[PDB]
């Protein structure tokens, strides 16, 4: 475990499309690097969507409904600006996640605003004006979607057709979270569990029932985020608004055994990093030991 | 990329007083061409202006910008006799965009027959309550009962002063802790005045004694973590006062420090956020900062001049 | 507890609407300044400059029956 701490109380950064880059902000400079460091560059807008959509191709929603992407030609060190866009959400897309030929996105106000690949024309919108902060995206069973609103509030939306409605909807019985954490599972594209605040273990059955399957509390503060291993669904660790990661070993343990007694998190792509509540400065390079 | 530069107000007559909002991130300014402007500091460092209009028929002294709780309330002064309080509007459609702002009259205050020199919001723990001084040298304190109108403006209280320049300054005393007092600075002996528990009237405590010159200013400084409170007075010479209340009379002042560096008149007195620095300006174009000594007693820190 | 004797005075309800029952307030010889303001807007309704003496003259006497004199 190394912590290149390097003084920029960092938003994001995710595994390589070793490899990798980051993405912070609490800055004048938007600030974003590559990498013992490729492609250190500025931006003005902030960093709501991360995805490296190539080798070069990259991609970030930013604060004010913004989208910007560029092309990260890592040999000529050269970006290709590639995509603008103003007003998406003005606020920031709330979670960010990937769809087929689409970014699986929400925002806090809700508008789930398609741009696609090569669809600059933002085509598609179900602007259904979500009241709380939807924080819960992902695509289940593409264009399967569910907007969680900030009262942790899952309902099960479409995409693929037509209508703003929502499909479904998945909910405690109590509503007391703000949406921070769901689990999609690499296992099963129904499969999924709420991360919730109280170090809420909350499983979520889409094709056995829909009960709370879990409700479990082990961390501290609200839900931070988790590392899966992108191959081995089992092996994962839960932490909580501090940052604390406690080894939560449902591959098999959980204990006190991140580096842990920091600040938050910033982002979460492993094969390696999470994302608390404050999005603060850490590092690691180890993830397989 | 970030630049402090010279930047034009854009005011044809000259400008009378410049205030910020409580985040400092907002400007606004007033001026003799009867138009109140507002900058914004953009995220991009360069102040650019938000809005002007003309808010009187006759020239704007004093302005100043009420507690964000209450919302974007601007209140201005002018010699027309009148106060205005300004809300900020904007309207965006429950869709992306559609947002429209632009400076709007709350209400005016018709009340004071001639022409006023300030108006002061009070402390937010108060509610909405202003007060205002003028050439009649009568103090007015207005509220809005209700936080929901806010063109339900009731004249609070009354008092006499005396006849030629005038400053008021609140005391910024969270409340809950401290009681409401408030420092009235004109022409020459300048007379103070406090709140009673529930005769709900403003009587004079003390006076600030030694003040020389025109009074061309007064402030208050914020109380943060200090029992004893603070005012300082630019007249043409610079005076800090400490007020201590202790227990019928309940007020002492004390006279901290007295500074003619300046040479001239100050006519800027302005404190810090902590009420930690102090500023003095005068005519001999030179801005002094002030810190506190072990001591109590005031130092310069540094000066800033311009010509 | 001036609150207090303040509701009690309130109260009474004596009649709907009276400037006399502001004057049945003013028994305890407390007035609100909400009603110099009422009386101001009624003497405006030379005139200033009356107004301007007559509130002095209002204020000199704050004794029984020159509350009402005052106010007349």
């Amino acid at each position: 475990f190394a912590a290149k701490f390097v003084s920029h109380k960092i938003s994001r950064t995710r595994w390589r499309p070793d490899v990798f880059a980051t993405g912070s902000w609490d800055n004048e400079e938007n600030k974003v690097c590559v990498w013992k460091q490729l492609c250190d560059i500025k931006h003005p807008g902030d960093v709501m969507d991360m995805q490296f959509l190539d080798k070069e191709r990259i991609v970030t929603g930013s604060s004010t409904g913004t989208v910007t992407i560029f092309r990260h030609h890592e040999n000529n060190q050269t970006l290709s600006v590639n995509q603008r866009w103003e007003q998406a959400h003005r606020a920031p897309c709330t979670a960010i996640v990937c769809s087929s030929p689409e970014i699986v996105s929400v925002g806090e106000d809700g508008r789930i605003n398609c741009f696609r690949a090569e669809s600059r024309d933002v085509l598609r919108t179900i602007d259904d004006a979500d009241s709380s902060t939807m924080h819960g995206v992902t695509f289940l069973r593409t264009t399967e979607i569910l907007t969680v609103n900030s009262v942790g509030q899952l309902k099960l939306w479409d995409l693929r057709k037509q209508g703003n409605d929502p499909t479904q909807i998945f909910s405690v019985t109590g509503e007391r979270v703000p949406l921070h954490c769901v689990d999609r599972h690499p296992n099963q594209q129904h499969v999924v569990a709420t991360g919730g605040q109280d170090g809420m273990l909350c499983i979520w059955d889409v094709r056995h029932g829909k009960m709370p399957m879990s409700l479990l509390n082990a961390h501290e503060a609200e839900m931070w985020e988790v590392h899966f291993h992108p191959s081995n669904p089992d092996h994962l660790f839960t932490c909580s608004e501090d940052g604390s990661l406690w080894h939560w070993d449902a591959s098999a343990e959980i204990t006190n055994l991140l580096p842990s007694s920091t600040l938050s998190v910033n982002s979460l792509d492993v094969l390696l990093v999470c994302g608390t509540d404050a999005e603060a400065i850490y590092v690691t390079r180890r993830l397989f030991s | 990329m970030f630049v402090a530069r010279s930047i034009a107000a854009d005011h044809k007559d000259l400008i009378h007083d410049v205030s910020f909002d409580f985040h400092g991130r907002r400007m606004a300014t007033c001026s003799s061409d009867q138009s109140v402007k507002v900058w914004d500091k953009s995220e991009n460092g360069n102040w650019h202006c938000t809005a002007s209009w003309k808010t009187h028929s006759g020239s704007v002294w004093r302005v100043t910008w009420a507690h964000p709780e209450f919302g974007q309330v601007l209140a201005s002064c002018s010699f027309d006799r009148t106060a205005a309080v300004w809300e900020e509007i904007v309207g965006e459609s429950n869709d992306k965009l559609r947002g429209q702002s632009h400076w709007v009259k709350r209400t005016t205050l018709v009340d004071s027959r001639t022409s006023v020199t300030d108006v002061k919001f009070a402390p937010k723990h108060m509610g909405l309550m202003l007060a205002t001084c003028s050439a009649d040298g009568v103090v007015r304190i207005y509220e809005a009962p209700d936080v929901m109108n806010l063109s339900q403006w009731s004249l609070q209280h009354e008092i006499s002063c005396k006849l030629s320049c005038s400053c008021i300054s609140w005391n910024p005393s969270s409340s809950r802790a401290h009681s409401p007092m408030i420092a009235v600075g004109s022409d020459g002996k300048v007379q103070i005045y406090e709140y009673n528990e529930n005769t709900r009237k403003y009587a004079k405590a003390e006076t600030l004694m030694s003040v020389s010159d025109p009074v061309h200013d007064i402030a208050f400084a914020p109380n943060l973590g200090r029992s004893f409170h603070i005012l300082a007075v630019a007249t043409k010479d610079v005076r800090i006062f400490t007020m201590k209340p202790l227990r019928v009379t309940k007020f002492e002042i004390h006279t901290v420090a007295q500074f003619d560096n300046h040479n001239s008149q100050v006519w800027r007195v302005s404190w810090n956020i902590t009420g930690t620095v102090l500023a003095s300006s005068g005519d001999d174009g030179t801005v002094r900062l002030w810190k506190a000594n072990y001591m109590d007693n005031w130092k310069c820190i540094g000066v800033l001049k311009g010509d | 507890f001036s609150s207090f004797p303040s509701s009690m005075d309130p109260y009474p309800d004596v009649r709907s609407p009276r400037l006399f029952p502001s004057s049945h307030a003013k028994r305890t010889s407390s007035m609100g300044l909400l009603q110099s303001k009422f009386a101001s807007p009624s003497i405006s309704r030379a005139q200033g400059s009356h107004s301007p003496r007559i509130l002095p003259v209002t204020p000199w006497s704050v004794p029984a029956p020159l509350a009402p004199t005052f106010v007349i």
